[PDB]
DNA sequence: CGGATCGAGGGCCCGATAT
DNA sequence: GGGCCCTCGATCCG
């Protein structure tokens, strides 16, 4: 385990106040949205990762070793409420005002410096950084064109970051007549053994989009093994891309102090008092009269079936998989080279061919030791790329939990009464009408929102509490303003009786 | 919902001929059995079992006038199972040397029923015939059985040692997929008891009631046995927002939802065996460098925003918190079934959302939705909460036609903060792992010889269908327990090899993927990681 | 060092219920 | 009494 570190360098040149013609914000306030969203999901997120938000091309210098037009605004620390507040500040057009008189902008910077200072604010933690990662907002595609010597020793200083770990990607931002990516940033930018890079961005759901992609190093759930056969096993990670976020659990405070309170649960004897030892405990269930004991190592053993570890049990056509046979959210199955070696290519023939006749691997998922096994469905999932080029679906398994006989339950039978092709002829008008496009980060959950906006302004000690609107709510009006006539005339038609 | 059952079994010489390879239909019965009276006991439901055995060596019955259905015995009468019940089936009953009429035992069966149900105290009645039908029966009373047993409103259920279905569509391992009964191992005399099964069968629930007559093997690896004494699913009221005047009343049941350990392990002492005697005691010492025990009183609660640790009481907390509109069903709108991929499903339950029963309206006004999201190939992204409290869910409600119902699926899909995004490496365009043209040659055969599925008919007909195979965990948990109950002294069995066979894929599979798993084992070179 | 799971809390319907 | 739902606490791996 270790705490991730993570650099915000933002471009203050002249070009970045510009908004470079369009309705959407100069790149500036894009970035300063971006940098704050992520803030905010970071003290959501039960990541202990450590934050910083770096400036370059400002007339006022405040940095370790005084290089000058460089503004280190924030070290590498813990996320905050007050962080956010700081960077709220510079939101907007009356946040680049504030910006702009605060300190200076379009002064001559040299990237060599600055990622010397980001490299020198990293040497400055003490816990173990996992991942090292600095990403540059820009949308000068071609810093110092005019200055050679300028460009190679940033060339330099970018292969020694990436010597010493530290990942260096790219937040080109909208510039006149496109950025070019083979000017700069081509070979400063950290690569990835299987390759090539995201376009530029245009809109702040973009940016926030591609920078949380890269956000957060992948975490493996879990790491098994997927046994085709006896002698054939390959090693997988099993990914959660979606995990139900919930409140965080409180912390037991004193009154005067303030300060987190212990709990040790304690269990012991009524007749002695004294802590009593596992070994002198057994476990019991009584069924009318007779009462069975079983000792804790025999309640576990009942519990034994599989090793840890997926079983292939074969290959089953997509069709026969249905969509309302789910029971618990699904998992993301990637290769594990790290463990076994070679897996990853038997994987990739695996995913290919698999997509090629349209059919699911059926294995027996067991995922931890004394677990009783569970027959998932490993649906080939594709890449795709969205047109900025991020990766909306990742190329692999999608391991779809399948119900056993007992979770399927019965259903009540009611008669079959089918409606008349007229009705149906004005539900589907209803729903050409209604017509929306689904986004899988449309809504927000209500309560989370509610609590993190009650705590972000009783955090402030004198915010009123933020009121979170509800998403989940339809448009009510806006539905009745679409949809007039239809509805009464539909009413009349399908509903004739009164009640 | 209770029901009275009678178990009617043949114990005949003919159920103890074993046929190599195969358990003898006895003690395959007699694991059926097992299977289903340990079910009805461990989870205590009041549905009322009686056994009644034929092919007997003795005579033990009420109907024996004229010595007529001799060699019958009723070893136990209809009432509440025991672990008497189930001690005497594991080991006291044994097989008989003579044969009985299988209909002569379903007479007698019938007159359980008839004088042990008085009062109407039985909301199903209930026969489960376990046979070979080796032995000859007589054809004289058998408009009358079926008369008796449409009057007395009891279904019949037949378990033979092979099935019908491969019989008519043409090792052995019990309980396994497939190859779980000799083609070879019917008789004229079996041929012709079966005709005379099926017809009763049909007599009794018309062409379906053909689905009823099973095989031992296919019966453990299937919930069928309680089909019959199955009580009825919750359901319940809401109402289906799809805007003003456009709302419809609906009511919406648990589809799919996870079976979970019915009984607690209740924690007590090695002597004593009473949870009494423990007692949890929870002692507050402070987390921070000193440990010092804190009152109770003096404890405040608290939450962190990141760095910032806040104190905020339970008080201000309900009040401050986001108050739920209320239960509901509201639709936010409609989408085209390619935007909801089964990836962003979440939750732990799929509804289903039927047309309130006796509303001829809602009916109506639901199944013109579903045929309308249905021809256009779209789905219903909608709202839902079960009560005030709940939090609000936001999901995909899909419409789902069949022959003989109508109903919208109802699947939770998730919140911005619920989804994660990570970069993975591509594959498509890996240098390092792309496969040869031979690996993927080998991989192709490998998935066509390890199909799962058979496609005359040209109907696709699933070889693995593992939503009809039960959780693995009850039986074995039944298994245990009922062996700790009747042998303590013993130590834990073993899985039984049915259960085993039941979870593994068909023998004709594993024995097709032999080849091309060796191929693939030399193309694909698997290591260890060391250095 | 997070998930998954499992007690033990909380709040609405419904046959016996003293009224 | 039965189903429901939510919130912690105890159990194991990354």
């Amino acid at each position: 385990s270790g705490r991730d570190s993570l650099i915000f360098l933002v471009d203050a040149s002249k070009a970045m106040f510009e908004s470079q013609s369009e309705d959407e914000l100069t790149p500036f306030d894009m970035s300063i949205q971006c940098i704050q969203s992520v803030y905010i999901s970071k003290i959501i997120s039960s990541d202990r990762d450590l934050l910083a938000v770096v400036f370059y091309g400002t007339e006022k210098d405040k940095n370790s070793v005084n290089f000058k037009n460089i503004y280190v605004l924030q070290e590498l620390d813990n996320p905050g409420a007050k962080r956010i507040l700081e960077l709220d500040q510079f939101k907007g057009q009356q946040g680049q005002k504030r910006f702009q008189d605060m300190m200076g902008h379009g002064s001559d910077y040299s990237l060599s410096e600055v990622l010397w200072v980001c490299a020198n604010l990293f040497s400055d933690v003490q816990f173990k950084m996992s991942h090292k990662r600095i990403m540059l907002f820009t949308n000068e595609d071609n810093p110092h064109g005019n200055d050679s010597a300028k460009a190679s020793r940033a060339r330099t200083k970018a292969g020694d970051l990436r010597d010493t770990g530290i990942f260096l990607d790219l937040m080109h931002l909208k510039k006149p007549g496109g950025f070019d990516i083979s000017l700069f940033y081509r070979d400063i930018i950290s690569i990835a053994e299987d390759e090539v890079h995201f376009e530029e961005s245009s809109k702040l759901e973009d940016l926030l989009r591609k920078v949380r992609a890269k956000e957060t190093r992948k975490r493996a759930l879990s790491r098994l093994k997927l046994k085709l056969n006896k002698d054939i096993v390959i090693s997988v990670g099993i990914y959660n891309l979606v995990q139900k976020a919930l409140k965080p659990p409180p912390i037991k405070l004193y009154r005067e102090t303030n300060e987190p309170v212990k709990t040790k649960t304690r269990t012991f004897n009524t007749s002695t008092g004294g802590l009593l030892l596992p070994s002198d405990t057994k476990r019991s269930q009584i069924y009318g009269s007779r009462q069975i004991i079983l000792e804790k190592e025999e309640t576990e053993e009942l519990k034994r079936f599989d090793d840890p570890g997926l079983m292939l049990m074969g290959f089953k056509p997509l069709v026969l998989l249905k969509k309302h046979h789910y029971l618990r959210p699904s998992l993301f199955v990637y290769p594990e080279e790290s463990l076994v070696i070679g897996s990853s290519t038997l994987f990739s023939a695996l995913l290919i061919k698999c997509l090629e006749k349209e059919v699911a691997a059926l294995c027996r998922y067991t995922p931890r030791r004394n677990i009783p096994p569970y027959f998932v469905a490993l649906v080939p999932q594709e890449e795709e790329l969205d047109d900025q080029k991020i990766q909306v679906t990742p190329p692999g398994f999608q391991l779809v939990f399948l119900p056993f006989a007992d979770d399927k339950r019965k259903m009540p039978f009611t008669e079959k009464i089918m409606a008349t092709p007229e009705q149906v002829g004005k539900m589907k008008a209803i729903v050409e009408k209604l017509r929306f496009t689904y986004r899988s980060d449309s809504f927000e959950n209500p309560v989370l929102q509610q609590h993190f906006r009650n705590l972000e302004a009783l955090a402030l000690d004198l915010m009123e509490p933020e009121q979170a609107v509800d998403l989940t709510l339809p448009k009510v009006e806006a539905m009745n303003k679409r949809l007039g006539s239809l509805v009464d005339e539909f009413k009349e038609l399908v509903y004739p009786p009164d009640y | 919902n209770k029901a009275a059952v009678v178990l009617c079994m043949d114990v005949g010489f003919t159920m103890s001929n074993s046929i190599p390879g195969i358990e003898s239909p006895f003690e395959q019965a007699k694991k059926v059995i097992t299977m289903f009276v340990q079910r009805q006991v461990f989870a205590e439901n009041k549905d009322e079992i009686a056994l009644v055995l034929f092919g007997t060596d003795g005579t033990d019955n009420p109907l024996s006038g004229g010595d007529q259905y001799q060699n019958i015995t009723v070893h136990r009468h209809l009432m509440l199972p025991d672990f008497d019940l189930l001690e005497d089936i594991e080991s006291k009953i044994q097989p008989g040397s003579q044969q009985a009429d299988f209909l002569d035992a379903l007479i007698v069966s019938m007159d359980v029923i008839q004088h042990e149900t008085i009062g109407k105290k039985f909301e199903k009645r209930h026969i489960e015939i376990f046979t070979d039908l080796s032995s000859r029966f007589s054809k004289s009373q058998l408009d009358i059985i079926i008369h008796s047993l449409k009057k007395c409103d009891i279904s019949l259920q037949f378990f033979l040692p092979f099935s019908l279905g491969k019989e008519d569509g043409s090792p052995f391992r019990l309980g396994g997929h497939g190859p779980s009964f000799p083609l070879k191992g019917i008789t004229e005399q079996q041929k012709e008891g079966l005709e005379i099964v099926k017809m009763v069968m049909i007599s009794l629930e018309g062409e379906d009631g053909l689905d009823e007559i099973y095989s031992f093997s296919e019966s453990l690896r299937k919930l069928c046995v309680f089909k019959k004494i199955e009580r009825h699913s919750i359901h319940w009221p809401c109402r289906l927002t799809i805007g003003s005047n456009l709302s419809i009343r609906i009511a919406a049941y648990k589809s799919i939802l996870q079976e979970r350990v019915k009984k607690t392990w209740t924690v007590v002492d090695a002597k004593t065996l009473k949870k009494e005697d423990i007692q949890k005691e929870t002692v507050y010492c402070l987390n921070d460098d000193d440990e010092t025990e804190v009152l109770k009183e003096d404890i405040i609660q608290g939450f962190r925003y990141g760095s910032d640790i806040v104190p905020f009481s339970k008080v201000d907390e309900e009040q401050m918190k986001y108050k739920s509109e209320g239960k509901c069903f509201s639709v936010l709108g409609f989408c085209k079934s390619s935007q909801v991929q089964r990836r962003f499903f979440m939750g732990n339950q799929v509804l289903k959302v039927f047309a309130a029963r006796d509303d001829e309206a809602a009916a109506v006004a639901l199944s013109s939705l579903i045929h309308a999201l249905d021809d256009l190939d779209m789905v219903a992204i909608v709202r839902y909460a079960y009560d005030k409290r709940a939090n609000p869910q936001v999901g995909v409600a899909f419409p789902h036609i069949k022959h003989n119902y109508e109903c919208l699926v109802y699947v939770q899909l998730p919140f911005m903060e619920d989804l994660r995004q990570y970069m993975f490496s591509s594959l498509k365009n890996s240098k390092k792992y792309a496969p040869t043209e031979a690996q993927l040659n080998a991989v192709d055969a490998l998935i066509d010889s390890m199909s799962l599925a058979k496609k005359k008919t040209d109907t696709l007909e699933d070889l693995f269908p593992t939503t009809k195979i039960p959780n693995p965990r009850f039986q074995r948990l039944f298994q245990c327990l009922l062996h700790r109950a009747l042998h303590p002294r013993e130590p834990l069995p073993p899985i039984q090899q049915h259960i085993w066979n039941m979870l593994n894929p068909p023998a004709e599979v594993t024995t097709k993927s032999q080849i091309p798993l060796s191929k693939i084992k030399t193309l694909f070179p698997l290591i260890e990681a060391k250095k």
